[PDB]
């Protein structure tokens, strides 16, 4: 291609149109290709079925562009990961129907106010799903009802004052869950359930630390190990594990994992 | 030197506790540039990938950072000295296992995690050590031990290189041995990974 960079690794055809100035998708993609890389690019709209010419794509990569607007046409049976974060989306798109083997999903700092109720229909191959940066003050119940397999969920720096009790129901396979950064004070009652959860990111919230938080404490003091702290640097990305990241107020004169609780029943 | 292109994701991780002066981490870091250099991460067939820790787990380069050579070489040497008291090892591997190596969009390429190890974490740390090293087992990934110096955990080096054959280990003495066997460790990868093109 005169325009992109093709190399076959394997059995693999990457296609790199990675900052090139595009407004458009390039014509003439070799018909085998199995990787596409569109980010940074002057796209403002996109739409999915331009694609389906290349029976054999599995991953599309279409962040930090200047999508206003992603039309979802026609069907991409084979894609499994979509990278749609750095745009200026203004609502989730509904993929069940024309993306079916989706595994990977990002959508993260967009314009996204609210999620639809059910959202997430026909996506049960999914098995993670990046929503972090954008403003959710609320999720609608049974939002991952339809995603079973998810192992991996970022909601972290939203704006969310609550979680619907039974968001995490069904999820046998949840191994990262990154909350920190929103506008939480409470976790309802028996959500996390008896599942075991590797990484949990649980900082950055104003916990309220009164009686209904004894559920959490308990939670906590159990799960000391798996509860992390998410930091950011230049060029670093680190994860540490610290239960008392996770505190009352969000002041770290009292972590929620050693609130008494006084006369709570 | 020894060089060689093949199928492979090579990750690099680096002890960040003070059993290693800042002087000597430097020398670490530079041995992660000759590595990648050696391995030539210049070609589509080596991923590379960086991580330091000492509590947690710094990544500064992951394996999916479609970035140039020169760029992550600096990356590589920008890595910041932690000189931490603790160094744990299960948390990075259990860090390897869930955030790293957790799917496989290679099964074709060689799966490598180098763990540069120069000391002992407290036991009461290690009590998922085995199942985090057997779960990387099960995901066809290959760990390699390198002790470094006198306070590096031989008893989890032992315990590594007996979950699975492939699993070798290195010891040197200090991080001066580590340009001194690094031909003898890019020669057991190339043995370990599939061929590439040069």
């Amino acid at each position: 291609h005169p325009i992109c960079e093709v190399s076959k690794v394997a059995s693999h055809l990457e296609v790199n149109c990675d900052k090139r100035d595009l407004t458009a998708l390039p014509p003439d993609l070799p018909k085998d290709t199995t990787i596409l890389h569109l980010s940074e690019n002057l796209l403002y709209t996109f739409s999915l079925a331009t694609l389906m010419p290349y029976t054999r794509l599995t991953q599309l990569n279409l962040d930090r562009c200047e999508l206003t607007k992603l039309q979802v046409d026609g069907t991409l049976p084979v894609l499994g990961t979509l990278d749609l974060s750095h745009n200026q989306l203004q609502s989730l798109p509904l993929l069940g129907q024309t993306l079916p083997a989706l595994t990977v999903l990002d959508v993260s700092f967009n314009r996204l106010t609210s999620l639809p109720l059910g959202a997430l229909r026909g996506l049960g191959e999914l098995q993670e799903l990046y929503l972090k940066g954008n403003e959710l003050k609320t999720l609608p119940p049974g939002l991952l009802t339809p995603t079973p397999k998810l192992e991996k969920l970022s909601l972290a720096n939203n704006d969310l004052t609550e979680l619907p009790a039974g968001l995490l129901n069904g999820l046998e396979n949840l191994d990262t869950l990154l909350l920190q950064e929103n506008s939480l004070y409470t976790i309802p009652k028996g959500f996390f359930g008896s599942h075991l959860l590797p990484f949990a990111f649980l900082h950055g919230n104003p916990w309220l630390c009164n009686c209904e938080i004894l559920y959490f404490r308990r939670w906590l003091q159990d799960n000391a190990e798996n509860v992390y702290v998410w930091k950011q640097g230049v060029d670093v990305k680190a994860m540490t594990s610290n239960v008392a990241s996770v505190q009352c107020d969000n002041s770290d004169k009292f972590p929620v994992y050693k609130y008494p609780g006084k006369g709570c029943p | 030197d020894f060089y060689c292109s093949r199928l492979l994701d090579l990750v690099f991780l680096l002890d960040g506790s003070s059993r290693l002066s800042e002087a000597e981490f430097e020398v670490l870091k530079a041995f992660v540039v000759d590595m990648m250099e050696r391995l030539r991460i210049s070609q589509k067939w080596v991923r590379v990938a960086v991580v330091e820790y000492h509590d947690g787990s710094h990544a500064y380069i992951g394996l999916k950072d479609r970035k140039r050579p020169s760029e992550l070489r600096r990356i590589a040497s920008q890595v910041k000295y932690a000189g931490s008291q603790v160094a744990s090892t299960s948390e990075v591997l259990k860090y390897t296992l869930f955030q790293i190596f957790s799917k496989i969009d290679r099964p074709e390429a060689s799966r490598i995690a180098l763990l540069l190890m120069a000391s002992q974490e407290p036991q009461r740390m290690s009590r998922n050590f085995v199942r985090y090293v057997q779960g990387l087992k099960k995901k066809k990934v290959i760990v390699i031990p390198v002790g470094i110096g006198p306070h590096a955990n031989l008893k989890q080096i032992r315990l590594i290189e007996k979950q699975a054959p492939e699993n070798k280990a290195f010891v040197l003495s200090s991080v001066d041995e580590l340009e001194q066997q690094r031909d003898e460790i890019v020669s057991y990868l190339c043995d370990l990974a599939p061929e590439a093109p040069p």
